[PDB]
């Protein structure tokens, strides 16, 4: 299907920006559940830090 | 947020608070819970037992 000579370079391209900031958000969300990991290790072990003053 | 709990310490806009996390202590010993210990009302100690 005859096209000009510019146009299949803008449709493979339009589709590489795409690809790298859907990567983008991937790397994003992967963090924040992190932080996730980070505040439930920190709950617990303040606990488990009083328990040993208490029954001190 | 973490070294503000851990008590590791903060650098950056949060390295205010770091003098006011000093304040509030770290385990039994808080600097703002010994300001009250000046005015305890003064008890009497324990002796044997006289007749």
């Amino acid at each position: 299907m005859p096209v000009l000579l510019g146009i299949p370079l803008l449709l493979r391209f339009l589709g590489f920006l795409l690809v790298t900031l859907f990567g983008y958000l991937l790397t994003f969300l992967k963090k924040g559940f992190g932080k996730i990991a980070i505040a439930i290790s920190l709950f617990l072990a303040l606990i488990i830090g009083l328990n040993s003053i208490l029954v001190g | 947020v973490s070294g503000l709990a851990n008590g590791n310490g903060a650098t950056g806009d949060f390295a205010g608070s770091n003098s006011q996390m000093a304040q509030v202590g770290d385990g039994d010993n808080s600097p703002l819970m010994n300001n009250f210990r000046q005015y305890l009302p003064s008890l009497p100690q324990s002796v044997e037992c006289r007749p």
